This record gives structure tokens, C-alpha cells and sequence, in this order.
């Protein structure tokens, strides 16, 4: 009972390490990007920007919404901001479990993330599975791209269920 | 970069299959926002088009896009339909759809003509707010500060 690890091409070519187990891949790098604090961009500058739109929403709304480039800049800085307190909140929960960044850790939540995605049809892309640590247990939640050859690819973990 | 045709085809492709490219590693409702809000500054009509179409979907299993969708339409020349959609579905609207539904009439409050709110509208906003209040997910969206704004902005409404 083991996975797999190769490097699979993106839409553009370019290759990623990418963990493999039954009809079910996670791309390595989303460990990094959902489950330990390191999703991408930089949170004080995102945060200090997203502000200066907000504020300028809140006290000037009809104007603000005139040009969609306000409410698209907004957005888009907000999903950021949102993917990065995800991936830092899911980052604290293992912490608190005492389920510590090492490599075996990682491999671990793969394997079982794995696991749980074996089944996964179009009718239903949301697995969960429960991780064990030195300070107690811990239920995290996947979502899952299913392919046009009917494998899953991980597409996000987070805390909670949504 | 896309062309607007091309931002059409990922949201056709996002709503039919999940996904905006079938080998895209990103997670892909952060692709379908980017072409959602791409094609919303090229090409309006369009744009509004796919935020109905999202928010209709019975097939989509990202929750911030729908969100993203309820946002634009409030902003926008047909800010109606999403007065209209939030009262016919005030009691099943997601975490993300409460939270730009309410934040958005607490900007209202600072406008000089704001736009008339159907009847009843606040009411179901707020009880559809004590349905999810205690959603370990609602933290996420800052749901209970959003809360808080608006209900400090419509006190003797509380």
C-alpha cells in the first residue's frame, strides 16, 4: 500500500510533482498551498489594498460600483486574502494537534487524502478523512476535480466543511 | 491572456464539468473567478450573463464564486434581479451570498438615493444570518462582523 510520486504536464506544459495513488493525484505543492500557511502572495499588501477599495466602497458605493475594474480588483484581492487565512488557519489546526511540517507528516495526509478520494464520482467531489497527532485528532476537507478520464485531481483542503 | 471568447468557454466549461481547464492544477473556482471578472470589464452584458448562470447552476461546488456572482450583480444596472433573486431565496442562500447581500446595504446606508429594498428583505436576511451564524465556516467570510455593520447601520431595524 503505497503512492506514487511523478511529474504530470499543466494545460501549458509545464511539469509538477504530483503524488499518485488508484485513480486519485494531488499535486505535491498543495500541501504547501492549503495545508501549511503558504499560499500565495503577500498578506500585508494584499490586506492594505483590499482596505483602500473597501473604504472606498463603503463610503461611496454607487460610484465605486461604476467602473466594474473597482469591483474586479476588490474581488479578486479578496479571494487571495481568503485562499491565505484557509491555508494559515488549516496550518494552525495540524500545530495544534501537534502534527508537526515534516515530510512524513505530509505523506501521511496524502496517503490518506488519497484513500479517500478512490470513490469519488461526479455526484459527489467532497471527501473528508480524520489525521492523527501527539495532541489528538483532527477531521480536514477535500474538494476534488474529476477528469474527463474520470481520475480526481486535489483541489483544495481546507478546516471546515464547505 | 484570453480573448472574451475565451473567458466564455472556461465559464461554459466551469459550469458543465468543474473546471476551466482540464489540466489546470490551480484550484478551479479561482480560474472561473478570473474569467468571470475578466470578462465582466471586457464585455458587461456577457459578464452578467455567467453571474446569473453561476448563481442558478445546481452543479457547482465552489461557494465563494457564487458570492463573487451576487457581488457583481448587485453593482451593477441589474442590482434588481439580485434584489429579487435574494428574496426568493433569502432562506437557502449560501454563507458567501448572506454576507455580500448584507455588506452591500450596509454600504447602501451612505448613499444619497438608495435603491428601494423589496419588503421583508432585511427580515429574511437576518433570520437566513441566525440559520448560519454558528457555521464553523462563517468566519471565513467575516460573517458576524459583516453582521454587526449592518445591523449598527439599521438599529431601530434590529
Amino acid at each position: 500500500n503505497s503512492f506514487e510520486v511523478s511529474s504530470l504536464p499543466d494545460a501549458n506544459g509545464k511539469n509538477h510533482i504530483t503524488a499518485v495513488k488508484g485513480d486519485a493525484k494531488i499535486p505535491v505543492d498543495k500541501i504547501e498551498l492549503y495545508m501549511r500557511g503558504k499560499a500565495s502572495g503577500d498578506l500585508d499588501s494584499l490586506q492594505a489594498e483590499y482596505n483602500s477599495l473597501k473604504d472606498a466602497r463603503i463610503s461611496s458605493q454607487k460610484e465605486f460600483a461604476k467602473d466594474p475594474n473597482n469591483a474586479k480588483r476588490m474581488e479578486v484581492l479578496e479571494k487571495q486574502i481568503h485562499n491565505i487565512e484557509r491555508s494559515q488557519d488549516m496550518a494552525r489546526v495540524l500545530e495544534q494537534a501537534g502534527i508537526v511540517n515534516t515530510a512524513s507528516n505530509n505523506s501521511m495526509i496524502m496517503d490518506k487524502l488519497l484513500d479517500s478520494a478512490q470513490g469519488a464520482t461526479s455526484a459527489n467531489r467532497k471527501t473528508s478523512v480524520v489525521v492523527s497527532g501527539p495532541n489528538g485528532n483532527v477531521r480536514i476537507y477535500a474538494t476534488w476535480t474529476i477528469l474527463p478520464d474520470g481520475t480526481k485531481r486535489l483541489s483544495t483542503v481546507t478546516g471546515t466543511f464547505k | 491572456v484570453n480573448s472574451t471568447a475565451k473567458d466564455i468557454e472556461g465559464l461554459e466549461s466551469y459550469l458543465a464539468n468543474g473546471y476551466v481547464e482540464a489540466n489546470s492544477f490551480n484550484d478551479p473556482e479561482d480560474d472561473a473567478l478570473e474569467c468571470l471578472s475578466n470578462l465582466l470589464v471586457k464585455d458587461s452584458r456577457g459578464g452578467l450573463s455567467f453571474c446569473k448562470k453561476i448563481l442558478n447552476s445546481n452543479n457547482i461546488d465552489g461557494v465563494f464564486i457564487k458570492g463573487s456572482a451576487l457581488n457583481f450583480l448587485l453593482l451593477s444596472e441589474q442590482w434588481s434581479y439580485a434584489f429579487e433573486y435574494l428574496t426568493s431565496n433569502a432562506d437557502n442562500i449560501t454563507l458567501a451570498e448572506l454576507e455580500k447581500a448584507l455588506f452591500y446595504f450596509y454600504c447602501a446606508k451612505n448613499e444619497t438615493d438608495p435603491y428601494p429594498v423589496p419588503e421583508g428583505l432585511f427580515k429574511k436576511l437576518m433570520k437566513r444570518y441566525e440559520e448560519l451564524k454558528n457555521d464553523p465556516d462563517a468566519k471565513f467570510y467575516h460573517l458576524h462582523e459583516t453582521y454587526d455593520d449592518f445591523s449598527k447601520a439599521y438599529p431601530l431595524n434590529n
